[PDB]
């Protein structure tokens, strides 16, 4: 088989709570 | 205690120099416990724990001295033992059991024991071979731990080698001779060449023995063929014997090796012996890289066409060129050259085989800055030959001369494809021994060009030869135009009534017919212990002209250079021979990319030909 | 080397066997430039023996 | 044989393999249907010495050859910026070719050795062990010893060598030597990992009753962990049940039942999940063997109950529901609390099949922790932090390099956030306490202890550039209180904290050495 994935979140020094609802919706 | 070294303080009084306190029990246990006889026993029982305890007590006994002569006497007991009625001796049996401890002991004391064994070896040989095999295998396992061991063993052997006359005497059994051959080969492969090859001790004597066995008619082809493998340690530090080696191996070759190998098909025993001997000689010579044997090899190679699996020797040539010191390989080059420019009345085809089957793949993989010195040495002689020997025509000897010229032209092609024009250039050339050795490079262009171009004489006794001659002239022109005159406006042969291309191409030929590791080291150690394209071949110039096309491309819209403009005029006139047209068409096929913007101009010449004509048969062929 | 081979072959039957002539020729022309003088001596001695054989029978 | 040790390995003309020979040596071990024909067609065995079955000599010659070969071959490892904790890590073979060939030979012999009846092996059962014990004493980290001695003791029990041992002098010495070796390797069991842990399990679980009768309580946790791993790998449970039958039939129920309380329960999950060796015949085996016992005897699988709050985990991670979320829609936005999902999603992110349930669970947990971080700008999740971040550090050191690659940047980002001035008081204290009191104390998870070491080492950064030292003094949290906590853990009698503190400083070396 092989991996499946849906979001490689952006990299920084802190999280960005600017992310939309859809990102929490899909998982 | 022995590691402490206070054994003698506790040793009981030895009435004799013999360590009887340990020697008596040694004999009374080893010669009785294993003996099936004297008690009507069937090999009295022994245990593995008893075996390791025996190894321990034997190294204990070796901690005692003054026993070597006793051990020699005990092992030299051909007292036969009977098991169930088969028979075998006793001392050899015990040695076969405990060769490990025996070899350790003989390592401890060697020179006296070696001398006693080998002076008493005039009658018996087998355990001598076995013990020396143990010596070599132990010291070759331990060669990362001690190195002087085998060296001093070799010195001791060479010190007394004359007693080996029971072996290699030309009335001894063939088994005896091949056994002594095996043991000497082993001891020499563990030894360094410098420790032996220098004129010292028995090296002249054992060398004469080696010659005598290599000259022994009692030995057959195969035996001496296996013997010759130690050549790399005899190729150097030999003087006067070199011609002796030459004569002996020459008589061996002439009395044992037929000129043709295909006459005996695979499965012929002599054919298989032939191939095994050539392989053995090849690998040993490649290890040696001695100029003399290289001459022997280049003269056995080139005596026919496609008769000795030449590709293996090409691989050997490229391997040798990739290796070897500069001065050594240079000397090999002059050695292979000396008879090649010599006037030995070789057959023209045979001599061109000499040059072709070696030199091209020799230099094609050889490192430069060593080839240059050879070129400087040979340039004067080569140009002197290339400026002379044209007058006579009326026998095949001049065909041989012009064949040597062919060789000159094609070799000039092949090595000038490799070098820039810095030491060979106009007005500055450190290597120009013709002019000053400091300027002149221009005469050679005219000299090769006027040879390449010739108004076709009505007579030609060397049709294929003169054809390939003008081919080789064009090839050296290809090289000199690849490295010199790289500017635009190159030259094409025909100007007026000279017709150069017809002396390059064969006619009346049906052409283009229808379509490391300790375990690996130990394994090698025990092994030494036992001592074990069609339409691209129809011509030659397709690759050089593809190189020329890519070279001018590197030097580089309806653009039409003059030469390819004539090639448009060419291929469009059916009156010119269709063979010339199909050759040039193949060359155009090989390099379509430059003609891609100009194929519209090229449409008329390719279109005009083959509308209804032949292309080496009818229609469908390998080129559509 | 086929020299003694055809020598044995003919003396088995005391025949001419012109293939013997071809093979002995092939062993002969080789000594034109090469210093195979030992091999030339071998060939000529085989020729001596085959000449004796030719004296024997109708050869 | 040293040729055959150069074969290619297999994973759990064309290039050959070891198996291409194994049957042949069985055919060589069973050369009784083939030498019979040769001796029948021959009449030479009148003045000949022997006419017996030489398969015994075949086995002896093979054994002496392999003995001297393994004595010849040698195996060793080497090391290697960053120090490593466990001696099983930072190991690189000095000559890996020897390791590979040793592999080749061990999985070559593993099938050939046991099939033949071991009366041929009887004279070796002592000797073959001794130097091999030597080979184990100098190099106690080799799986071959354990598994080859497993098949060795199987052959010995096929011959019954350990029967009637003195409380024969040779039998007495060999039995005592194996007893002491078995007890010491049982003690050392705890430090081994897979492909080395499993092998020594097969070893210390293949021994005959003559040794189990001496000691049981030491093997009780060994049996527990072996059977909890047999769920993941059935052969462990299979040989475990075989050993259980061996000693249970052979030893009276007078000294094992005080341990039956904690002996039995580790089997429950075998029969709770489903309706060569498969879990189904595993269960059917335990089925009849359990029924062979009496009622009160097999009542002790329910004894694991003191952790009923641990299996419960239904104590609210956040007592009040602080994870309100209105799903965006057209005319309806139900407000949903996410505290109830925490236990189930924890065991999904930890234990899930298809290898894709875990990654989607990771995605949702990223999203939901992100949403609760956004929400926190309005409740005390003190209890939530204490109870939830330990499983986060549990998943920090997951074998999945994808998981660590996902998680460690988040770890360092939350480090940046926590050691900031606005997050340096009274809300990081819960996170720091739960993160230090778990993950370094564990008897397992050396990788987790190392990861904690590295993350605290990098936590030193931004503990000095985001907090001015005067604020470190004003805030009750400072280097001094950390020093007292480190001293208190270091002095703790449990050696886990001692190794944790020593390894913590070993990590902070090249970082604390710059402190002046």
């Amino acid at each position: 088989a092989q991996v499946v994935l849906y979001r490689s979140y952006r990299h920084g020094d802190l999280p960005d709570i600017q992310i939309k609802h859809s990102s929490l919706i899909t998982p | 205690l022995h590691r402490a070294g206070l054994l003698h303080n506790i040793l009981p009084s030895q009435s004799t120099d013999l360590h009887h306190s340990v020697g008596t029990e040694l004999l009374s246990l080893v010669y009785k416990g294993i003996a099936p006889g004297d008690e009507r026993q069937c090999l009295p029982s022994l245990d593995l724990s008893c075996k390791q305890l025996a190894s321990g007590l034997l190294e204990l006994a070796f901690a005692f001295g003054g026993l070597c002569e006793r051990l020699v006497s005990l092992l030299l007991n051909p007292a036969v033992l009977s098991t169930s009625v088969i028979h075998f001796s006793h001392g050899e049996y015990f040695y076969s059991l405990f060769s490990e401890t025996i070899n350790t002991e003989l390592l401890k004391n060697l020179d006296l024991a070696v001398l006693e064994l080998m002076q008493s070896s005039v009658d018996n040989t087998k355990m001598v071979s076995a013990v020396l095999n143990g010596m070599l295998d132990q010291s070759f396992r331990e060669r990362a731990n001690q190195k002087h061991q085998g060296l001093k063993l070799a010195t001791t052997i060479l010190q007394h080698w004359k007693k080996c006359d029971s072996w290699w005497a030309k009335d001894s059994p063939l088994e005896t001779k091949m056994a002594v051959l095996a043991l000497l080969a082993k001891i020499l492969q563990i030894d360094s060449s410098v420790s032996f090859n220098t004129s010292h001790g028995s090296f002249p004597e054992v060398f004469t023995t080696y010659i005598s066995l290599l000259a022994d008619t009692k030995l057959d082809l195969h035996l001496k063929g296996q013997a010759v493998t130690l050549l790399p340690f005899f190729t150097s530090l030999t003087g006067g014997s070199l011609e002796e080696l030459r004569r002996v191996l020459e008589q061996l070759i002439v009395a044992h090796f037929p000129m043709q190998s295909r006459e005996f098909p695979p499965g012929t025993p002599r054919f298989n012996n032939y191939v095994d001997c050539m392989k053995k000689f090849l690998d040993a010579l490649e290890l040696s890289q001695s100029p003399m044997l290289l001459e022997l090899m280049t003269e056995v190679l080139c005596r026919e066409q496609q008769h000795v699996m030449e590709e293996l020797f090409q691989s050997s040539f490229r391997r040798i060129a990739r290796r070897g010191s500069c001065v050594t390989q240079v000397g090999l080059l002059e050695s292979v050259y000396e008879m090649f420019r010599k006037d030995d009345p070789r057959l023209s085809f045979t001599r061109q085989s000499f040059v072709d089957r070696s030199l091209l793949t020799l230099l094609w993989h050889c490192s430069l800055d060593a080839l240059r010195e050879f070129f400087s040495t040979i340039v004067v002689d080569a140009i002197d030959v290339l400026k002379s020997r044209f007058t006579k025509l009326n026998e095949s000897t001049f065909d041989t001369q012009i064949t040597k010229k062919m060789g000159y032209y094609k070799i000039l092609d092949v090595m000038y494809s490799r070098l820039p024009k810095d030491d060979v250039h106009a007005k500055e050339s450190k290597i120009n021994q013709v002019f000053h050795g400091s300027e002149l490079t221009k005469t050679l262009i005219k000299l090769c060009y006027d040879a390449f171009t010739e108004n076709m004489a009505g007579e030609n006794q060397l049709l294929e030869r003169r054809r390939l001659y003008h081919c080789a002239a064009y090839n050296c022109a290809i090289s000199v135009i690849c490295c010199v005159f790289n500017e635009l406006k190159f030259y094409q042969g025909f100007l007026f009534s000279e017709k150069p291309e017809k002396n390059l191409l064969i006619f009346e030929n049906l052409i283009d017919l229808k379509r490391d590791s300790t375990l690996s080291e130990e394994m090698s150690q025990f092994d030494f212990s036992t001592g074990v394209m069609d339409e691209l071949n129809r011509h030659e110039c397709m690759a050089p002209l593809t190189a020329l096309v890519k070279h001018m491309h590197r030097s580089l819209p309806r653009d039409l250079p003059s030469w390819m403009k004539f090639l448009h005029g060419k291929l469009g006139n059916p009156i010119v021979p269709l063979n010339i047209r199909l050759f040039l068409a193949k060359l155009v096929i090989n390099t379509e990319e430059v003609f891609r913007p100009y194929a519209k101009h090229w449409l008329s010449p390719l279109l005009q030909l083959a509308a209804s004509e032949n292309n080496g048969g009818e229609g469908i062929h390998y080129m559509v | 080397n086929p020299a003694e081979n055809f020598r044995v072959l003919v003396k088995q039957k005391k025949a001419s066997f012109e293939e013997a002539s071809n093979q002995l020729i092939n062993h002969i022309e080789q000594f034109l430039d090469t210093n195979e003088t030992p091999y030339f001596m071998k060939s000529i001695d085989c020729i001596r023996a085959f000449r004796e054989e030719a004296i024997k029978f109708s050869e | 044989l040293i040729r055959i040790c150069s074969k290619p390995v297999v994973l759990p003309w064309k290039v050959p393999t070891y198996k291409d020979y194994v049957d042949l040596f069985r055919h060589l071990l069973s050369s009784d249907q083939m030498m019979d024909s040769i001796l029948a067609d021959e009449a030479f065995f009148s003045v000949n010495s022997s006419s017996e079955s030489l398969n015994h000599l075949l086995y002896d010659e093979f054994v002496k050859s392999v003995l001297k070969i393994v004595e010849k071959l040698d195996l060793t490892l080497e090391i290697q910026m960053i120090p490593t904790s466990d001696p099983a890590a930072n190991l690189h073979p000095a000559k890996p070719k020897d390791f590979s060939a040793f592999i080749n030979l061990v999985e070559f012999c593993r099938e050939i050795l046991p099939e033949k009846q071991a009366e041929f092996f009887e004279p070796w059962v002592y000797s073959f062990s001794y130097e091999l014990i030597l080979q184990s004493t100098r190099l106690p980290l080799i799986s071959g010893f354990y598994k080859l001695l497993s098949i060795t003791v199987r052959n010995a029990k096929k011959i019954k060598y350990f029967e009637g041992v003195s409380p024969d002098p040779e039998k007495y010495s060999c039995f005592a030597l194996f007893v002491k070796f078995g007890k010491e390797v049982a003690v050392k069991m705890k430090q081994y990992k897979d492909e080395l842990l499993a092998s020594c399990l097969t070893f210390l679980l293949s021994l005959p009753h003559n040794i189990i009768e001496l000691d049981v309580r030491a093997y009780v946790p060994a049996l527990q962990m072996a059977f909890k791993l047999g769920l993941s790998y059935t052969p462990l449970a299979e040989v475990g049940l075989n050993a259980l039958e061996e000693w249970s039939i052979y030893i009276d129920r007078h000294v094992m039942q005080p341990y039956y309380k904690d002996i039995l329960p580790c089997l429950d999950g075998y029969l709770k999940t489903s309706a060569a060796i498969s879990l189904e015949e595993i269960r059917i085996r335990v089925v009849q063997m359990l029924g062979s016992l009496g009622g009160q005897i097999n009542k002790n699988l329910l004894t694991v109950t003191s952790s009923d709050e641990m299996m419960k985990s239904y104590v609210a991670w956040d007592r009040e529901k602080r994870l309100s979320f209105a799903v965006p829609f057209r005319e309806m936005k139900p407000v949903i609390f996410l505290d109830v999902f925490l236990p189930r999603v924890t065991e999904l992110a930890l234990t899930a099949s298809d290898r894709q349930t875990k990654v989607a669970a990771c995605e949702l947990l990223h999203s939901m922790v992100m949403f609760m971080l956004g929400k926190a700008t309005q409740p005390p999740m003190y209890q939530l932090y204490k109870r939830t971040f330990p499983v986060l550090l549990r998943l920090a050191c997951d074998v999945d390099q994808v998981t660590r690659q996902l998680y460690e940047p988040l770890v360092m980002q939350l480090i940046h956030w926590f050691t900031n001035n606005k997050k340096f008081e009274s809300q990081d204290t819960v996170a720091l306490l739960e993160a230090i009191l778990d993950g370094i104390v564990d008897p397992v998870d050396s990788t987790l202890r190392d990861f904690c070491g590295r993350c605290i080492r990098e936590f030193l950064k931004w503990s000095i550039k985001q907090i001015t030292p005067q604020q470190q003094e004003k805030s009750p949290v400072n280097t001094k209180s950390l020093f007292k906590r480190l001293y208190s853990l270091a002095l703790h009698p449990n050696a886990f904290k001692r190794l944790g503190a020593s390894l913590a400083f070993n990590n902070i070396y090249r970082e604390f050495r710059e402190e002046e």
